[PDB]
């Protein structure tokens, strides 16, 4: 290992001693990758061992199995689990690959060359050789593009993926004719992030998702080649700090943004996160409650269209600020929700009064009731319901877990952008250790600020 | 946008554009309204869309005049989906009736000088009569606030306090109107409809309407103000 | 659940997921072994 | 005004639960002699169970201004039960001083509050001026250790 | 309809550019500041 | 009239902040 | 008491002791830590 | 995600619920809940 | 309302462009060190 | 072949225990790696053989 | 410092004047009513469910 | 006892969730989490228990003398349940209202009879069983489910009524209410 006397970094910053040790840095990164794959495999095995296909996935607190099921792999129409074996196969494969990666990390961390510059020039970066850093970026960018095209191939020629918008309760569909139109695909990124627009979180079709991943894979491969064969422009040299900690800070900012995006994706989106596996969203549960009570009071005579609430605004139906007919009550805040079980009841001007009277099918009612009883509300100790409950139900929605956890991770990695980026700037300038004490900048400035 | 043009569009092509609040407009009919075939029709798809709101105000000289206002509640003032009956007579006599549908909309205009005037724009149970050129009638105007509505201090009919509990020494006749006088008595309004165009083959009609109804009485706290609402209406016969 | 062949090995699978949080504790143990050199 | 005695249509004497000192507002409940709630002024007039009208409560005043006067209309009975939850019922002239209608505190309450706050502040005074006394040599400054 | 509105809320408009004049002024302002920077600083790429 | 008093108090506080920022006594070094 | 519980405890003890055991073996052996 | 919910977590031999300070906190929470928005709720569960 | 929108768009674009092109104009060399 | 698969899986678990507890020891030991290349190679080879045997036994039954 | 008497009087006279202070007063009222029965057992408050203040559909 | 000792490594007594209760002439099972209640809205109530969490969930047994020889002497079960219209509370509000949805003019509460039937017993005893849903203008807890079980024996009518909020009913109070209704047995 190392010591503080020869490095200047204490034990609580010991990995910082690896900044200029290329081989051991590679070993550490490979070991952490092996850790990631090991958690993937072990947690997948844990979930399948604790899984009963009779109950819905979101009832049993599973996060990885919904991810595998969204890709097909043993789900029938309506999100019914047919074979749990593919989940087991995925767990075993990720686990064994993790064993291999862990051995590799151990080797490259203990016995492998400490610095790769001399013996292995192909792997000998210098943290300031801009061409070499761009080459590494290009290699890993090509790998990412290949992964995106792998997803596209899975959806195209390998059984498709689980479309929750398919007629009926949703089913595994083979996506043909992906949305490869530039305007449609790039209109999401420039779309507003507010209500009704939702930025890229509001992607609703599988065709749009597959076309977008097509564009991203192609662009990532092309950009990998470009960043391989080119050196940053002279204006790029002046704009950025060129050090390992600087690159780390840039990546930290990027992945903090991605973590926030994933949190919002899990909370709001129900296309890439079908409610059959992840359970209803917040808006979905609220709309489901309103719909269930509407159909209950409509079955008991009454006329929900003319039913006036206590505020004089409409007990079951009202008009969105734009004019679209929407469910009344507080759920008017979620009027822009769209779900597989409510779209058939929507006409050109929103919810249709005629369809809401006779076109409702029993499966829609059952799904709405189930979503209402499993709203994404829970406690820290996994007690379902609002904060004022009887501590009888054991349920917290997987969407809530994903949203909370990855939001915390996104915030902490933004703090990482701040910390590691400021330190990169200071170290490049030379202030990393403190004021000069012989030539303070402030003492060279005119008084009174 | 006629009925077919509106119906062809999908929800995603309409959400966010304000088209929903607009009522459909007949486009290929004939202005000669006397050509409609007499008979009894089940009037459905009945919709009403205001074009202006004016509030009656009486000045110092007693000249009760209607003042234009500014709308506050956005595009939530269109009645649609209503069903009813209509009897076209040979001479043009009309027996208009409205039964169901989204026949009420709570709105709030603002009067110059900064007055918030809420009201239920409604045509509930409008039993009209008159000629085919113009038929008038009365309609029910329910209380703007339901009985279970709670005032900012918890007072209200049915569920409520019937007392200003914030003053444990003041519940006397000086506050009779505010306490326990939550009068939810329904009022009446007057409306006049004129048929502008009729499509006989489609069987649809459209025209202009003018209605006068009281404002929100705030559960009997203050007197109602007269609201005049002009607009255009559409409907389908049988 | 697991396929019937792997049913007896259920305890091992139930124990596996906590190893990643054991690795960081192992790093702290290793640092303590060298007197936090 | 006198003493208000509340009696149901059965003839069972009912007592109004008095407001505890902690409660700014207290719901009106009329209780049987055996501590069984027999009437109240419900917050939810829909499907009420112990309503004044439902139970038929009448209030008879003995002594005071209203002596031998019995009121049976539910509005007056509700008003007098609400007044009686505060204790004995009195007539108040509020026009003279323009009384707002919220209880003030008696002079003993104000005395206790003022002298308790002064007691706390003077405990801090003991602490401060006594610390200055004991540490007079060092309260002009300290010569390091 | 009793008044006039932008009627753009809840739409997938890029940058909120419902009319081309907004996009043109955005491009003009960004391009003008870029021209100042380019004729003062050195951008090549 | 209460609104006038509240506005005056807020304006006074903001003016005091402005004077303490831009008309402060210079920090004398040594 | 349960056989599954017994095996769970055995596996837990083994995996917990794995790390400190290799640390101790490397310390007594003299390996570079 | 909410905090800990230990409501009715303590029960006696026969099953009667033994109240705790968490139960008194829950009573106060119920008091706040049924009054926070008097007229905005048309359905029993808030969920929003 | 359109005039207000275009005015605000111009203002926001102006300030954001100033930010972007000010942080590009050789900012890392603007330190005393 | 269920029993055969189970005993093979137990053998794989034991070999993984041995590798996990020995490979760090061999690597970090002074001169340990050079004198123990054959032992570690045999351990890794038998570990992979056990993995593939478990795979084929799972395929069969 | 429970109340601002001016605002309480105005709300009593004006059934449509509302501020966050009045909403807080309503919340306090709910807390008191729903916590009194079990928080202070010595009072023996057997309040029927119809006297407890409560909003709509909650 | 003082020297009884703890229950370390012991076994539970019962986890069924229901505890027996013996009345004057009836047997019942009450939920474990439900506490005995003191209030008697009707003077003829001889038993009452209430939920610990939500006091809307409760039940009470009323025993009152009846002139009818048997429960069948009241007539049809629907006629019998129409006889006891006061058990669903009383609308104290008396104001003209039409601004409430789903309710008739001047009404703020409505009871819907979901179903009636007749049950049997080990001795052939006949029980009138009723299920009602009461909704209000404020929609308190989305309505209330009322279960009624009535019988006449030895010149006395026994009537058990169980009330549960719809919000509670959806999330598992239905099991407790149905258990209470089933366990009601009279001589
Ligand atoms: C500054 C304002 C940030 C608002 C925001 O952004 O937060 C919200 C957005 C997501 O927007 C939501 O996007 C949703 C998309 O769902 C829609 O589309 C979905 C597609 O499956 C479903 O159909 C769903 O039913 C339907 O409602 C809805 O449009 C919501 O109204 C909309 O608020 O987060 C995002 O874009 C991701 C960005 C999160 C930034 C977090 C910053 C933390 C510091
Ligand atoms: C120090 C940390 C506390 C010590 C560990 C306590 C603990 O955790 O022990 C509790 C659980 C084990 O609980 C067991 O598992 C279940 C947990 O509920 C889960 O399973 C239930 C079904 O059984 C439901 O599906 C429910 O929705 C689902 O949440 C039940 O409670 C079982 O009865 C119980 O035996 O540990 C676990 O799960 C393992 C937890 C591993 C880490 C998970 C992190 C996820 C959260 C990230 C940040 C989120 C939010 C920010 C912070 C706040
Ligand atoms: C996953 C997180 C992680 C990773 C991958 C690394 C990786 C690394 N650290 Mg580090 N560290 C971490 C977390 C991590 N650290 C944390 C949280 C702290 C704070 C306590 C530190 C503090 C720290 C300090 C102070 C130092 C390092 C150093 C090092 C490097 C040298 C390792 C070495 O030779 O030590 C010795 C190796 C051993 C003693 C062998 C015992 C551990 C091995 C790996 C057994 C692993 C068990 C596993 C089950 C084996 C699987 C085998 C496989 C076939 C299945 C190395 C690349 C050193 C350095 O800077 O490099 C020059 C250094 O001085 N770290
Ligand atoms: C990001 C992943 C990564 C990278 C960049 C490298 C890079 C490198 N490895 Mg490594 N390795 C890895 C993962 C990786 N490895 C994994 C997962 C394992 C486990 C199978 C190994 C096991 C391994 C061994 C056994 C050896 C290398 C060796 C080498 C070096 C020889 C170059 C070559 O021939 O190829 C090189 C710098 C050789 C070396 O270190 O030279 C002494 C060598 O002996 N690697
Ligand atoms: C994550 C992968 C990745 C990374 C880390 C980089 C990194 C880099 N690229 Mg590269 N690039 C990539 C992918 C990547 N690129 C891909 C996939 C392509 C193919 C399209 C390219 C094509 C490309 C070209 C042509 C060039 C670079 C250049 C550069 C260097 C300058 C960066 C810069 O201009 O500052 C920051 C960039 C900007 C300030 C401009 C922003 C432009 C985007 C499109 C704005 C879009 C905004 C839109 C509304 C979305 C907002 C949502 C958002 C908040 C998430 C830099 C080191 C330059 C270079 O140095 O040449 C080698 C250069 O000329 N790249
Ligand atoms: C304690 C650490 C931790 C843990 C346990 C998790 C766990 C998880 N994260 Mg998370 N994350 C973390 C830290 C963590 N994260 C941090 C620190 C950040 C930065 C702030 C993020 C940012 C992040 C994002 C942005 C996302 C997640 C997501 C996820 C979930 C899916 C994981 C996944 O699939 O990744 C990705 C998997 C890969 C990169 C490998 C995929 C390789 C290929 C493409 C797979 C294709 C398979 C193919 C189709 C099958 C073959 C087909 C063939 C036959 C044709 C998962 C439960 C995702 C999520 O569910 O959102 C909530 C999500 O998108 N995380
Ligand atoms: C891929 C991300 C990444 C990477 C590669 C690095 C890499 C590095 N960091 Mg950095 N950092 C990151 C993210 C990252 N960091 C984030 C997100 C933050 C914000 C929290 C920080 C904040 C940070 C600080 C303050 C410092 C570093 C430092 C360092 C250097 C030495 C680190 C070390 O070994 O300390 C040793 C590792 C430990 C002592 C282990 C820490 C134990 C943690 C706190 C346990 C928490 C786990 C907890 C259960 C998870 C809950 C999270 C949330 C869900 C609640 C090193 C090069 C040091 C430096 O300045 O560089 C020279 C330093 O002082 N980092
Ligand atoms: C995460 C953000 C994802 C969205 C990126 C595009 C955002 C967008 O297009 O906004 C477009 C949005 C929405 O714009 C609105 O959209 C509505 C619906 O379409 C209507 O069309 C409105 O008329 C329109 O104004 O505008 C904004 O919300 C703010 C944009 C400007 C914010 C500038 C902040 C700059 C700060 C730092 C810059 C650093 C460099
Ligand atoms: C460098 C270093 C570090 C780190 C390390 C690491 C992290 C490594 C990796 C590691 C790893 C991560 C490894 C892996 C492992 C795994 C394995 C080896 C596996 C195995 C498997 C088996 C044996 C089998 C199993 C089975 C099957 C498959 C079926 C089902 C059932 C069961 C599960 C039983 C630390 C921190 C210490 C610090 C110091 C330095
Ligand atoms: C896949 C998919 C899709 C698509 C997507 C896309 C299309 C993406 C792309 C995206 C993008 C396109 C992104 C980009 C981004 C960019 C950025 C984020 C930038 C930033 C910038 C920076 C960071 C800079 C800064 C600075 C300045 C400004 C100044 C000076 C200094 C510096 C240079 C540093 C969709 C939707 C269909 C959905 C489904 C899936
Ligand atoms: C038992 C069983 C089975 C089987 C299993 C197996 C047999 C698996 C395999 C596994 C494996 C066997 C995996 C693999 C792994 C490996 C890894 C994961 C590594 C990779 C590599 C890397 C990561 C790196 C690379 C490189 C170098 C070295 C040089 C330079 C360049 C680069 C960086 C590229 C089945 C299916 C029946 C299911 C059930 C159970
Ligand atoms: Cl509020
Ligand atoms: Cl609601
Ligand atoms: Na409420």
């Amino acid at each position: 290992g190392r010591d503080q006397e020869t490095t200047g970094f204490a034990w609580w910053a010991g990995n910082a001693r690896l900044i200029n040790l290329s081989g051991k840095l590679l070993g550490a990164h490979v070991a952490h990758a092996g850790l990631i794959v090991f958690w993937a495999g072990a947690m997948n095995l844990f979930e399948v061992s604790h899984f009963v296909p009779e109950k819905p996935m979101y009832e049993q607190g599973l996060i990885l199995l919904p991810h595998i099921a969204t890709l097909g792999y043993g789900v029938g129409p309506g999100g019914e689990v047919l074979d749990t074996f593919p989940y087991f196969v995925s767990g075993v494969l990720h686990l064994i690959s993790s064993a291999v990666l862990g051995f590799g990390g151990v080797y490259h961390s203990l016995i492998g060359p400490e610095t790769l510059e001399e013996s292995y020039p192909f792997f000998g970066y210098v943290w300031k050789d801009k061409n070499k850093m761009t080459n590494i970026l290009g290699y890993h960018l090509i790998i990412l593009g290949c992964g995106a095209w792998l997803l596209v191939l899975k959806a195209l020629y390998f059984g498709g993926v689980y479309d929750t918008w398919a007629p009926g309760g949703g089913d595994v569909r083979i996506i043909s004719n992906p949305t490869t139109n530039a305007a449609i695909i790039f209109g999401y990124i420039v779309k507003s992030p507010f209500g009704g627009d939702g930025w890229i979180v509001s992607v609703d079709n599988l065709e749009d998702i597959i076309g977008g991943h097509i564009w991203i894979g192609t662009l990532c491969i092309l950009g990998g080649i470009w960043h391989i064969y080119t050196t940053p422009w002279p204006w790029a040299r002046r704009a950025f700090v060129w050090s390992g900690e600087a690159y780390l800070s840039y990546s930290l900012a990027a992945v903090s943004l991605m973590g926030f995006t994933a949190c919002c994706f899990a909370w709001f989106n129900n296309t890439a996160y079908p409610s059959e596996f992840y359970g209803p969203t917040g808006p979905e549960a609220s709309q489901a409650q309103a719909f269930t009570f509407l159909v209950r009071d409509q079955r008991l005579g009454a006329n929900v269209a003319s039913a006036q609430g206590p505020t004089g605004l409409g007990k079951y139906l009202m008009r969105s600020p734009t004019g679209e007919i929407i469910f009344g009550g507080e759920t008017m805040r979620f009027w822009d929700f769209r779900g597989p079980w409510v779209e058939p009841l929507r006409g050109p001007s929103g919810l249709d009064l005629v369809k809401l009277k006779n076109d409702i099918q029993p499966w829609q009612e059952r799904r709405a009731a189930e979503y209402m009883t499993h709203a994404p509300l829970g406690s820290l100790n996994s007690v379902g319901g609002v904060a004022t409950e009887i501590n009888a139900v054991n349920f917290v929605s997987p969407r809530s877990w994903l949203a909370t956890s990855h939001f915390c991770l996104g915030f902490f990695f933004f703090v990482g952008h701040l910390w590691h980026a400021g330190r990169a700037r200071a170290a490049a300038a030379g202030f990393e250790k403190g004021i000069d004490r012989v030539d303070e900048p402030v003492l060279s400035m005119r008084p009174l600020d | 946008l006629t009925y077919d043009e509106l119906q062809g569009l999908t929800y995603l092509q309409v959400k966010g554009t304000g088209i929903a609040n607009t009522c459909p407009v007949v486009e290929q009919g004939t202005s000669n309204v006397r050509e409609l075939k007499p008979g009894d029709y089940k009037l459905e798809k009945f919709c009403m869309e205001p074009t202006s709101f004016t509030v009656k105000e009486e000045d110092a000289k007693g000249r009760e005049e209607f003042v234009k206002t500014k709308l506050l509640t956005r595009l939530t003032y269109g009645l649609d989906g209503m069903n009813g009956s209509m009897k076209i007579n040979n001479d043009g006599s009309v027996e208009f009736r409205e039964d169901e549908g989204l026949d009420y909309a709570a709105t709030t205009v603002k009067l110059p000088g900064g007055e918030y005037v809420p009201f239920l724009f409604t045509i509930k149970e409008f039993d009209g009569k008159g000629t085919l050129d113009s038929f008038s009638g009365d309609f029910l105007v329910p209380s703007y606030r339901g009985s279970t509505f709670l005032d900012p201090k918890g007072r209200g009919g049915a569920t409520g306090y019937d007392n200003a509990i914030a003053l444990p020494a003041k519940a006397d006749a000086d506050e009779i109107q505010r306490l326990n006088n939550k009068s939810y008595t329904p009022g009446k309004g007057s409306a006049v409809f004129s048929v502008a165009k009729v499509d006989t083959e489609t069987g649809e009609i459209a025209g202009v309407f003018e209605s006068i109804q009281p404002s929100d009485t705030e559960m009997g706290a203050h007197p109602a103000k007269d609201i005049k609402i002009t607009g255009l209406w559409y409907g389908q016969l049988t | 659940k697991l396929p019937e062949a792997y049913a007896p090995f259920s305890p091992i699978v139930d124990v596996l997921p906590i190893i990643p949080v054991l690795f960081i504790l192992l790093a702290f143990v290793w640092q303590a072994s060298v007197s936090f050199r | 005004l006198g003493h208000a005695s509340f009696k149901d249509q059965e003839g069972r004497e009912l007592f109004v639960r008095r407001m505890p000192t902690f409660f700014e507002t207290f719901p009106v409940v009329l209780i049987d002699k055996d501590g069984v709630v027999r009437a109240d002024v419900p917050f939810r007039k829909a499907e009420s169970k112990y309503s004044i009208e439902q139970v038929g409560v009448s209030v008879t005043f003995y002594g005071g201004e209203l002596n031998g006067l019995t009121f049976t209309d539910p509005s007056t009975v509700k008003k007098y039960a609400r007044k009686a939850q505060l204790g004995e019922i009195f007539e108040f002239d509020r026009s003279t001083l323009q009384s707002d209608g919220v209880f003030r505190s008696s002079p003993r309450g104000w005395f206790t509050f003022g002298h308790l706050s002064f007691a706390l502040l003077f405990f801090f005074g003991h602490i401060w001026h006594g610390s200055r006394t004991i540490f007079r040599d060092v309260f002009a400054g300290i010569d390091e250790d | 309809l009793v008044d006039d509105r932008m009627n753009g809320d809840g739409t997938g408009l890029p940058f909120g550019v419902n009319d081309g004049i907004l996009g043109w002024v955005i491009a003009g302002t960004l391009g003008t500041i870029w021209a100042i920077y380019f004729v003062s600083q050195k951008d090549l790429g | 009239m209460e609104a006038l008093v509240y506005t005056f108090l807020l304006i006074g506080t903001l003016g005091i902040i402005f004077f303490s920022i831009f008309f402060r006594e210079p920090p004398r070094i040594a | 008491m349960s056989l599954t519980l017994i095996l769970q405890l055995v596996a837990l003890f083994a995996v917990v002791a794995a790390g400190p055991l290799v640390v101790v073996l490397l310390s007594v052996r003299g390996g570079n830590l | 995600l909410n905090g800990f919910n230990f409501n009715q977590s303590v029960v006696d031999s026969n099953g009667r619920v033994l109240n705790t300070w968490a139960d008194i906190i829950n009573r106060a929470n119920l008091g706040m809940e049924v009054m926070h928005e008097r007229n905005a709720h048309n359905f029993p569960l808030d969920l929003a | 309302m359109l005039t207000l929108k275009i005015f605000v768009y111009t203002v926001v674009t102006f300030f954001v462009g100033l930010f972007i092109f000010g942080f590009l104009s050789n900012d890392p060399s603007r330190n005393p060190g | 072949m269920t029993s055969i698969l189970q005993i093979a899986l137990l053998g794989l678990v034991l070999v993984s225990f041995a590798l996990v507890v020995g490979v760090p020891v061999v690597f970090a030991s002074p001169n340990g790696w050079t004198e123990n290349k054959g032992v570690v190679f045999s351990g890794l080879s038998v570990w992979f053989l056990l993995v593939f045997a478990v795979g084929v036994f799972n395929s069969f039954a | 410092a429970y109340d601002f008497v001016s605002q309480e009087i105005r709300a009593a006279e004006d059934p449509e004047f509302e501020t966050f202070y009045t909403k807080n007063i309503l919340l306090n009222e709910g807390i008191r009513a729903w916590m009194a029965a079990q928080d202070q057992p010595h009072e023996k408050l057997t309040l029927p469910e119809e006297v407890l203040p409560r909003g709509n559909a909650l | 006892a003082y020297g009884e000792g703890a229950n370390v490594f012991g076994r539970v007594t019962n986890k069924s969730g229901f505890v027996p209760y013996a009345g004057d002439s009836f047997a019942l099972l009450l939920p474990s989490k439900w506490n005995p209640s003191d209030q008697k809205e009707v003077e003829s109530i001889v038993l009452r228990y209430e939920d610990n969490f939500d006091a809307v969930n409760n039940l009470y047994v009323v025993e009152d003398k009846s002139d009818k020889s048997s429960i069948e002497a009241y007539g049809t079960p629907e006629e019998f349940i129409s006889q006891f219209g006061y058990l669903l509370g009383k609308q104290a509000w008396a104001g003209q209202t039409v601004s409430e949805g789903g309710f008739d003019a001047n009404r703020v509460s409505n009871a819907a009879l979901l179903g009636v039937a007749t049950e049997k017993d080990k001795k052939g005893k006949t029980y009138y069983k009723f299920e009602i849903l009461t909704r209000t203008a404020d929609g308190n807890e989305g309505g209330r489910h009322q279960l009624v079980k009535a019988t006449v024996s030895n010149g006395k009518l026994y009537l058990l009524k169980v009330q549960a909020g719809d919000k509670r009913w959806f999330k598992g109070t239905d099991k407790e209410c149905l258990g209470v209704l089933d366990s009601f047995t009279v001589v």
